[PDB]
């Protein structure tokens, strides 16, 4: 993952120009079990998958 | 120079120079100890990560 305010794709001639690069949506969340300890009351336990957005 | 290379005296596999070669004029290729800095200039500063990254 690369952070940049310019609307320039990383696959340009200046970069390596290899691999598949696509624009991302939303923030990045590390894989973890939500509400494992039941710390937050009234919070349903969510199922999170890798690269899964919902 | 004869005395210096006499200290080596082991010229069998080409040169095997033991000097320093502290000379370089100009190029966009080979670099001095600033290799790490110049790479992250070209890869990030103006190539991939635009201003405000």
């Amino acid at each position: 993952y690369r952070i940049g305010s310019y609307y320039i794709t990383e696959e340009d001639i200046n970069p390596g120009d290899s691999i598949s690069l696509g624009f991302g949506s939303w923030a990045k969340v590390t894989g973890v079990i939500m509400g494992t300890g039941v710390v937050n009351p009234d919070g349903s336990v969510p199922n999170a998958q890798r690269v899964e957005f919902q | 120079t004869f005395k210096i290379m006499s200290e080596k005296l082991k010229f069998t596999g080409d040169a095997m120079d033991v000097g320093g070669l502290m000379i370089k004029n100009v190029t966009p290729g080979t670099g001095d100890k600033d290799v790490v800095t110049k790479g992250q200039m070209e890869a990030f500063m103006k190539n991939w990560m635009e201003n405000k990254l």
